[PDB]
């Protein structure tokens, strides 16, 4: 508490979600940054959005899910967006990702791509996504690495790109 | 500084001081002479009671002291304030240590104040003085200690903190007649005169087991627990009837009030436990349903707003409402303005049976059967 | 049954018709009582607060 | 000295249901009355004065420490109506006092039972509380330069203790029966001052603010008082066993109580149902109304032989009195009178 | 029948009450535990500053 | 018809019973306008005692 | 018609019109207790009283 | 001195639906944030200092006290874009400072506000810690060679916080209004410092790490914020009615939490399970999206008013919005915007 | 004592658990149920008063009983006066096995159907 009461924020790691194999296992609701969106880029402050507020509820949702469940319709589409966000969030160690791949992964987790992608493929959805765009993509892939703009053209840029690789998988 | 009288100097207690609430005249009643723990957490009433316990004398005849020790001057401005708003400012002496003023001061404070209302009890006069948060008077005195030197026992209090507060309010007694003669060479023959003292301590979690709390509760003649969750709950004032105790009773009420509290008390404590008990058994039998429903309504009927004390007449009646089963069959919600009602009907009714029993406070035979036909009349004519 | 219907029927009538009546009066008096105990209690205090 | 003490369990009545079952008196022991603020320890030394001492036929000390000045001009006075006065020795140290007197005053009360007790007599000695003794022991202390122990008492708290205890003893020249109210801080059981003194006595009764918080007095627990005399070769074997059957029953209800408070009664096998019906009533049958407490109650009160109590208890332990209600037992005094509440009930 | 099927649903609802049940009285236990630890410790280490205070 | 008396008191009694509560309201509001007033009388003729 | 104290206790709360009830089978339900409320409930049919019949569970 | 002191009840409204609900205070009045470590009491300050500034023309006092450099760069760049800075005098001892800066600075930002006051005027203080001040001082006060008491902190830690608290007081010639925020060691509530703070302030506003946790803002505990203002004379009765039914309504729920953690809603009677959905929606519609915070939450801030918050509490303890979802009321300004929401759940 | 000691501690590990069932043994396995009224029995059989202190003859003979199974049909509000007769019983008609034990506590087969013969021959009386 001496050291909360100095910083500007904290990063919980939650021991729970750790052993369940959720690594990094950073819990919100408890997690926060102080100085908020001012620090992130244009691009990665506008697909972020509510992340971190909907995985806090939907931590508390499957919680007391477990229980019992009212309004079956909406309460399923939160918990399965909530499971597979929590399962693209999962990464390996030793294996950091530019801005621009981590754009791209979320773009494809907000905009609806990964809506009926099944848990067990969405790790190998994710690589095979990456490994595509790497390919010809490139230009888009150094434009925003240079710069963290956020525009209607690369805004349609990327829901074409999703769009063919969702066609070729 | 001085001493207290001795074993043979004292009189028993078997006179009533009327607070003008109904849980607390009832269930716990306090003597002329007895000391009286008020005690509980942070705001939950407290002060209210203790000055509204000295609202009530402005027409008894018993002096009051106050007496602040470590409030913050604008708190005891506001206490001033209500009292000068009611007639009770004129009937009460104010001792004031503020939190600014040194630790001497302070914890000097409930000395001068029991000094003070050692005048009228040597002389043959009534006087009741309220001892606001001794726990800060023991807070200054650890910090005298400390800074002298002298080494600090358990909680970092000094050792001798209970013979401060022991000397202290063993000055609160009543002396009898002969006492009072010798005091006043022959000036004044055949009064007893009296001191009361109603200590106030806070309690930081209900943590009785501390020092200050301890030493407090081992002196008093007993104590008046208020406690967050039954403030919180809407029971105000907030009075525990379980771990409260008068080790006075029954002498220091009338003699009807005594007969209809009496059971009670006890009856709220056992209904408290019984309704813990069932809470979750669907079959009741009658005799338990009886119980938990007398139980509910007199929970409901103790409670009274700030600021409106009660003659002994008007308890003695909404008592003997409760106790014959009159309440039985009105709604809960309705209790409050059952009880308004009756007192306003009988107010303008019945005054010569409320000044008699107000004046007397006498029981027999036919005052049951006036109450009893009071209540009657008002049962069937007046609508609540 | 005749009998004992109009027997009744007068009765509740009769019951009823006082009853109201009562309820009202007793109504006006409370009325009364809380205006005259205001109309005294205001120069109470008004006599209170000069002498203040 | 050793040699001087003598074993005279003389079995003592008390006129008390709990005292007399659970923790029988023997003549010449030591009786101790735990319990914390507001139990019941003082109404409960009253009455055992007025049973006892009044008819012990001798005489009796009764030291005051540390007590409250009103409640012992009160016993003054009592006494001197009751016109006994001149069968007992009073002696005094009030809370005001200075922390010496407090810590002296108690051996003063000795000092003349001890001379009583040396002519031949047998006399009645009665502490008002043993634990303001040691805290003017843990006042003086510090001062006298000794440092802290424990939960802050005087190292020598276990000494002072035992010298002051072991002084109180029926020697063969005379016999001397105590009865010692314990304060215990915040019914703290674990504490120090009351936990040391448990070695001394012979006879335990503890007084819990649990029972007292349901207005059940004389709060006797009986899950925790217990007493040396009480074996079959004293007792003889019929209040053994009953005294053990209620105990046992007392403990199995123990227990069945914490599922009936979450799950609900309906949960418990029909014998355990019949068994926490028959100790409830138990638990009510053991509370008795003193005529020293009228003034709180406003009710008589009611005396007790032994054969009697045990006559109630094993009725109540057996089917005799399955039928009445549990209301029908409380603050009513014999059992031969319980069926008339039932039926007034 | 339908009497006969509806006893068997309310056992199977039962047991599955009471497992739910038994989780979480197991989940409190050990927050109770912690809780309990906690303040033990802390009583500790107050005596014991207290004591060598005591010793000036 | 017999059936009726209690329907017939109804009709009266519990009508009676309520119009009884808002007589006695405005007699409240009477009351605490007169006591409001009042006060609001007697600072004004105070304050102009003290400075004067 | 009511089977069992908890529809009982639910349906008198709700205040609809029970016209028959039967409690305390416990485990090992009888048939011979059930003939009771079908009986009635088979009376208030056939006599116009009851149009269509349901059972639920 | 005493008589120069000054009464006064104009109630001073906020934007806040859960401050001025349960917890109003007054013109001239004192207000105390307490919370642990990042429950938000800076925000809060924050938000009542934009609030309160619209209607207070006077200057205002803002006094830094072991806080974060960062936050008072911050405040100072965002008053100065304002045009208002010309309002507020600043007093800056941050916690890089040495011991006695942060002890002594809190006095200087008192003597510029006491010279506002004297002049005549209606100032504003505002405190950012007013806990660093006793840290201060036990920090320096063993050095100084004073015993340690306590917990460790100064034995004049009761003289020193009150010498500070009894100065900012409003007086016949003029008048402060004084907010503090009070930090709570260890989330510690009975710990000395805040305890002693809690006789200083005329209105208490609680903040909750668990409350925290759930996402609602701002993390007011209701079952623990009181004010002296809460009175039927001075609110008068339906702002008295209202908090007193949400207070017993959540104090239920309390009671109620116990069991459902165990045996689960199921169990509950049928009126339990609707105090319980009521408590649910109650807790929710304490939330309120805050100007400030729209950095954090996104969501544009509200302005409440005391007759919207009061008629809005009042209808759902009357049950007319029970066929509304709870998150319905999560993050709305008023009643009406939480009918909108449930259009689209 | 060895020999015969591993049975009274399986037992009493076995009855521990089945006490929560206690309250509803009713609808058991009858496997659960022998156990559970096994613990019970061996439960009362361990109670002894005091200043009575048994010779290892005397414990090895009612750890024989209860471990054997002697024990199953007897009620538990009984145990002690079976206990009592048995212990009479054998010093009176027995005398000599039970020095034998007491001198070697030694266990064979002759001396099992010793006891064996000592356990029917009483179980036709009391
Ligand atoms: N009987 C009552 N009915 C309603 N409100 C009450 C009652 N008694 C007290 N209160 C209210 O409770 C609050 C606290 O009262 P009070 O100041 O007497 O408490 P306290 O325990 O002395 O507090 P503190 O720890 O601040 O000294 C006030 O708002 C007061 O108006
Ligand atoms: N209305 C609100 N909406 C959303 N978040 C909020 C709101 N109010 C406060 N917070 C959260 O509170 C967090 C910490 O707030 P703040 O900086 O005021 O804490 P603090 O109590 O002053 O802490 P410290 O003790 O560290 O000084 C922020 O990160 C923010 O997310
Ligand atoms: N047997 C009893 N009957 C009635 N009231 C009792 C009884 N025992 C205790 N009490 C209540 O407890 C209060 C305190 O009893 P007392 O023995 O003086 O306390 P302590 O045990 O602290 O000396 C008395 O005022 C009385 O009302
Ligand atoms: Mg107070
Ligand atoms: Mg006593
Ligand atoms: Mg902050």
């Amino acid at each position: 508490t001496n050291v909360i009461s100095i910083t500007d924020g904290q990063i919980f790691l939650e021991t729970n979600l750790f052993n369940a194999g959720i690594r990094p296992a950073v819990n919100p609701g408890i997690s926060v940054s102080r100085v908020g969106g001012a620090a992130q880029t244009k691009i990665m402050k506008k697909l972020s959005g509510g992340i971190r507020t909907a995985l806090a509820q939907y931590r508390e949702l499957a919680a007391f899910s477990q229980a019992a469940s009212d309004l079956d319709d909406a309460t399923r589409k939160q918990l399965d967006h909530g499971q597979k966000v929590t399962e693209l969030l999962k990464q390996k160690q030793y294996a950091p990702m530019s801005v621009a791949q981590q754009s791209l992964v979320l773009f494809a987790a907000e905009r609806g791509y990964l809506a009926d992608v099944e848990l067990s493929k969405i790790g190998s959805f994710e690589a095979a996504l990456l490994a595509y765009v790497d390919r010809d993509h490139a230009p888009l892939m150094q434009e925003i690495n240079q710069t963290g703009g956020y525009n209607d053209e690369i805004e349609g840029k990327l829901k074409g790109i999703l769009d063919s690789f969702k066609a070729t998988q | 500084e001085a001493i207290a009288p001795g074993v043979i100097e004292r009189q028993s207690v078997d006179q009533p001081v009327q607070t003008g609430y109904k849980a607390v005249d009832s269930m716990i009643p306090i003597g002329r002479g007895q000391r009286e723990l008020i005690i509980g957490d942070r705001q939950t009433g407290k002060t209210a009671l203790a000055i509204d316990a000295i609202i009530n004398q402005r027409d008894s005849g018993i002096k009051a002291i106050y007496v602040a020790i470590g409030q913050k001057a604008s708190t005891i401005s506001n206490v001033v304030r209500k009292l000068e708003e009611h007639g009770a400012l004129a009937n009460t002496i104010v001792v004031v240590a503020t939190a600014s003023e040194s630790a001497a001061l302070q914890y000097l404070a409930p000395y001068a104040g029991a000094a003070m209302g050692e005048y009228f009890r040597d002389r043959g006069e009534d006087a009741l003085i309220i001892y606001d948060d001794l726990s800060k008077q023991a807070v200054a005195y650890r910090q005298i200690s400390l800074l002298l030197r002298r080494p600090p026992g358990r909680e970092a209090f000094p050792g001798d903190v209970f013979y401060l507060h022991s000397r202290l309010l063993e000055r609160a007694a009543r002396v009898n007649a002969e006492y009072v003669e010798a005091f006043t060479k022959g000036e004044v023959k055949g009064k007893t005169g009296s001191l009361t003292a109603l200590p106030i301590i806070e309690t930081q979690a209900g943590d009785v087991s501390a020092f200050v709390p301890t030493n407090v509760i081992s002196i008093t003649d007993g104590q008046i627990f208020l406690e967050t969750n039954l403030f919180n709950a809407g029971i105000r004032p907030a009075v525990n009837p379980g771990i409260s105790v008068s080790r006075v009773g029954g002498a220091a009420q009338t003699k009807i009030m005594k007969k209809l509290s009496g059971g009670i008390r006890t009856a709220l404590a056992q209904y408290r436990e019984l309704a813990a008990f069932s809470q979750f058994a669907s079959d009741l039998d009658d005799a338990t349903r009886k119980q938990l429903d007398h139980g509910q309504k007199v929970t409901e009927l103790l409670k009274q707003k700030q600021y409106a004390p009660m003659s002994v007449a008007q308890q003695s009646l909404v008592l003997f409402a409760a106790e014959r089963g009159y309440l039985a069959d009105v709604e809960l919600s309705k209790i409050g303005s059952f009880e308004a009602a009756l007192l306003a009907y009988v107010d303008r009714d019945h005054a010569p049976l409320m000044q008699e029993i107000n004046q007397t406070g006498g029981y027999n035979d036919e005052i049951e059967g006036k109450l009893k036909g009071i209540l009657d009349s008002f049962k069937a004519t007046q609508s609540w | 049954d005749l009998d004992l219907a109009k027997a009744s029927a007068t009765d509740q009538l009769k019951k009823a018709k006082a009853e109201a009546q009562v309820i009202i009066e007793q109504a006006n008096k409370r009325r009364s009582q809380i205006l005259d105990e205001a109309k005294a209690e205001a120069e109470q205090e008004r006599t209170k607060i000069v002498a203040q | 000295s050793y040699e001087e003490l003598s074993n005279s369990q003389e079995l003592l009545e008390t006129g008390i249901k709990v005292i007399d079952l659970m923790a029988p008196f023997a003549k010449g022991g030591k009786v101790g009355l735990f319990g914390g603020a507001g139990v019941g320890k003082t109404v409960n030394m009253m009455e055992l004065i007025r049973n006892i001492a009044i008819e012990h036929s001798g005489y009796s000390v009764f030291a005051g420490v540390g007590e409250r000045t009103r409640e012992g001009n009160d016993f003054y006075h009592e006494m001197t109506d009751s016109n006994v006065i001149d069968k007992v020795s009073l002696v005094y140290g009030q809370m005001n006092e200075p922390p010496g007197n407090r810590l002296r005053v108690a051996l003063t009360g000795l000092t003349m039972a001890e001379k009583f007790r040396d002519e031949g007599r047998d006399v009645l000695l009665f502490v008002d509380n043993i634990y303001r003794y040691t805290l003017a022991g843990t006042e003086v202390s510090a001062l006298l330069g000794r440092m802290p122990s424990a939960v802050g008492y005087q190292p020598t708290l276990a000494e002072e203790m035992g010298v002051l205890q072991e002084r109180i003893t029926s020697t063969k020249t005379g016999s001397i029966t105590s009865v010692q109210a314990v304060y215990v801080p915040a019914d703290d059981l674990t504490d120090p001052s009351p936990a040391t003194t448990f070695a001394h006595l012979d006879a335990t009764v503890v007084l819990s603010r649990q029972i007292a918080s349901l207005g059940i007095y004389p709060a006797v627990d009986p899950l925790d008082s217990t007493s040396r005399q009480l074996d079959p070769l004293v007792v003889g074997q019929e209040h053994y066993d009953t005294a053990r059957g209620v105990q046992s029953i007392l403990q199995r209800y123990q227990e069945l109580k914490d599922i009936i408070a979450i799950l609900g009664m309906d949960e418990l096998s029909e014998e355990d149902k019949l068994v926490v019906a028959r100790a409830r009533k138990i638990q009510r049958f053991l509370s008795q109304p003193f005529f020293v407490a009228e003034v709180f109650t406003g009710s008589p009160g009611k005396y007790v032989s032994l054969k009697d109590t045990i006559r109630g208890f094993k009725g109540i332990m057996e089917g005799e009195y399955d039928h009445l209600p549990e209301q029908a037992f409380y603050m009513v005094g014999s059992i031969e009178e319980a069926v008339e509440k039932a039926k007034k009930l | 029948q339908g009497v006969v099927e509806n006893l068997a649903s309310e056992q199977a609802a039962r047991m599955v009450a009471m497992k739910a049940a038994t989780d979480n009285g197991g989940s409190l236990i050990k927050e109770l535990q912690l809780v309990y630890n906690k303040a033990r410790q802390a009583s500790i280490t107050q005596e014991l500053t207290e004591i060598v205070s005591g010793a000036a | 018809d017999l059936d009726l008396a209690k329907a017939s008191a109804t009709d009266q009694l519990k009508k009676a019973k309520a119009e009884a509560q808002v007589i006695i309201e405005q007699a409240n509001a009477a009351r605490s306008q007169i006591l409001d007033e009042a006060k609001a009388e007697a600072e004004q003729e105070r304050t102009k005692i003290v400075a004067q | 018609a009511m089977i069992g104290s908890k529809g009982v206790s639910f349906f008198n709360s709700v205040g609809g019109n029970v016209v028959a009830q039967v409690t305390g089978m416990g485990d090992n339900p009888s048939l011979s207790e059930l003939i009771g409320p079908v009986k009635v409930m088979l009376q208030a049919y056939d006599e116009g009283r009851l149009d269509k019949l349901y059972i639920v569970s």
